[PDB]
């Protein structure tokens, strides 16, 4: 008698190329590809993370030691003469 | 108090954003034929080994 | 969904006008009676269904689409006004983050 | 995974 | 032993050189239908062949395709409410980043009117 | 399986400097 | 082939949604030649709104995302795979499945309703 199916959701996903029936709590089939790698967001989390670094500095009570304090990519910078520097990730 | 003030404003409107992007990719392609699927509708439908060889294909690949 | 059920329901139709005969056709003697009186006391409950399974369908389904098409627009008039508040927004707290750099460099000018 | 009997083989079908 | 077939075959000469040049190619009617089919399955029980029982099949496809017939209507609906939901959260959402960002406007604008 | 702020700790993981 | 290859590529994915049929190509022992390489590419074409007018089977995507991924091709060596990728598609043949019961919660919160 029947075959009554109508499905408009992956006729959605599939209207846009294609669908999540893949992995939800299943996640394994992409993860048994390990995670890739990405570029172009290799530098808002660069920056949000610099301000944010400003800002704990904001926040701290600093000793006289910092001097000579430059902000740069991914590395928290403490100069001091005698020459030892920390880049620490409050 | 400012600052946290915006931390919320911001990761807030950052949630707008990424249903925003949804909103973009969407809204150019949005309702594509906009009648358009009927077919998929059918088409799923009809859609819903030996099978795979009753390949239309394979099946001209009998031999070959 | 809703649909589904009278597919189910006609289903019931045929499984019911099955062995609601079956056991009848193959031999508690009135007991058998009230098999029967249930055998159709199930049928009832489904003719009910059919009946109410019924009303359910709505009578000038064609134009459907025009008016969706109306709305179609209204989905666009929603783009409109929300994404332009998605700019407001994004102007404004522009300002946000800029007085952000500001004191943060300039204190530490300052400390 | 490996939930039971880590051992198989590539294309042994047999 | 049959078998699973191979991949293609001019699958093979495609490499950077070839692709280059080997690119890509009437409801309450129904209601009738059914007292009906009471109807005729009762008559069925009545007097006591191939006749009736030909008959019921033709009339149980009947409501069959009958309602066969209906379902992509409210295949329809759903695409209209899918829309309509659509624009159900787009206008939550909006008003809704928008208040929280009026009060906190308020929120930043006092923080600064609390100075003097 | 939500959060802006998460992210913040996967990215900050997966990123640094045979 | 002019028509042919049309319908050709629409089969050799749609079949090469089923995984086995991976690993029969697998360990068939395949996997060496760029030419697959492109035949990705060439059906990956395949992702296109036209394209799929036809097409039957929605895992051809995933299909073409894992065998985009060389290493699927690396790692599909073997069925263990097949049951653990297979058991996803088995798990899903789901809404069915909830309707019967979504319902049936309903029907004893109704109980509650009524339990009141």
């Amino acid at each position: 008698a029947r075959l009554p199916s109508f499905a408009i959701p992956y006729a959605i996903d599939v209207l846009t190329t294609g669908s999540y029936p893949r992995l939800p709590t299943c996640i394994r089939d992409k993860i048994i590809p390990p995670d890739p790698i990405t570029k172009i967001e290799k530098q808002a989390t660069l920056h949000q993370l610099n301000q944010i670094l400003r800002h704990r500095l904001v926040t701290t009570d600093l000793p006289p030691q910092l001097a000579n304090l430059t902000v740069a990519n991914g590395r928290v910078k403490f100069r001091v003469e005698g020459e030892f520097e920390a880049t620490l990730t409050v | 108090q400012l600052q946290k003030q915006l931390k919320e404003a911001e990761q807030i409107l950052a949630t707008a954003v990424y249903q925003a992007k949804e909103k973009l990719k969407s809204i150019e392609k949005a309702r594509k034929g906009a009648i358009s699927s009927e077919e998929i509708i059918k088409y799923a439908h009809r859609i819903s080994d030996l099978e795979m060889r009753s390949g239309l294909l394979g099946q001209m690949n009998n031999p070959s | 969904d809703r649909l589904t059920q009278l597919q189910d329901a006609v289903n019931s139709l045929a499984d019911q006008f099955c062995n609601a005969i079956g056991v009848l056709q193959q031999c508690p003697t009135e007991e058998y009676a009230q098999l029967f009186a249930a055998l159709i006391a199930r049928t009832a409950k489904d003719i009910d269904v059919l009946i109410d399974s019924l009303p359910s369908e709505e009578s000038t389904a064609a134009l459907q689409a025009a008016s969706l098409y109306k709305l179609e627009e209204e989905n666009h008039e929603a783009a409109t006004c929300l994404e332009d508040v998605v700019y407001r927004g994004d102007m404004l707290l522009e300002k946000i983050q800029s007085a952000l750099a500001d004191i943060a460099q300039s204190q530490l000018k300052t400390r | 995974s490996p939930t039971s009997p880590s051992y198989s083989p590539t294309s042994p079908s047999y | 032993s049959a078998l699973p077939p191979p991949p293609m075959q001019y699958i093979k000469e495609y490499t950077d050189e070839n692709i280059q040049e080997g690119l890509a190619p009437h409801k309450k009617e129904l209601r009738k239908l059914n007292m009906s089919i009471l109807i005729n399955f009762l008559d069925l029980l009545d007097i006591l062949r191939e006749e009736k029982l030909e008959d019921l099949k033709l009339l149980f496809v009947h409501v069959h395709h009958l309602i066969n017939e209906y379902r992509p209507h409210q295949a329809r609906e759903t695409l209209r409410v899918m829309m309509e939901v659509q624009k159900r959260q787009r206008l939550e959402t909006a008003e809704r980043f928008q208040k929280h960002l009026e009060r906190v406007i308020e929120m930043i604008q006092n923080c600064l009117a609390s100075l003097p | 399986p939500l959060s802006m702020s998460q992210n913040l700790a996967r990215l900050a993981q997966r990123i640094d400097f045979w | 082939g002019n028509r042919l290859r049309f319908q050709l590529e629409l089969e050799f994915v749609q079949c090469l949604a089923n995984p086995n049929y991976l690993n029969f190509l697998a360990q068939r022992g395949y996997f060496k030649d760029k030419a697959f390489v492109n035949y990705l590419k060439y059906l990956l074409y395949w992702k296109d709104p036209e394209y799929a007018k036809y097409l039957k089977y929605p895992q051809c995507l995933h299909m073409l995302e894992l065998l985009q991924y060389e290493h699927f091709r690396k790692e599909l060596v073997n069925a263990q795979c097949a049951k653990f990728i297979d058991e996803q598609q088995i798990l899903h043949w789901s809404r069915k499945r909830m309707r019967l019961q979504q319902a049936l919660a309903e029907q004893q919160q109704q109980n509650n309703t009524s339990g009141k």
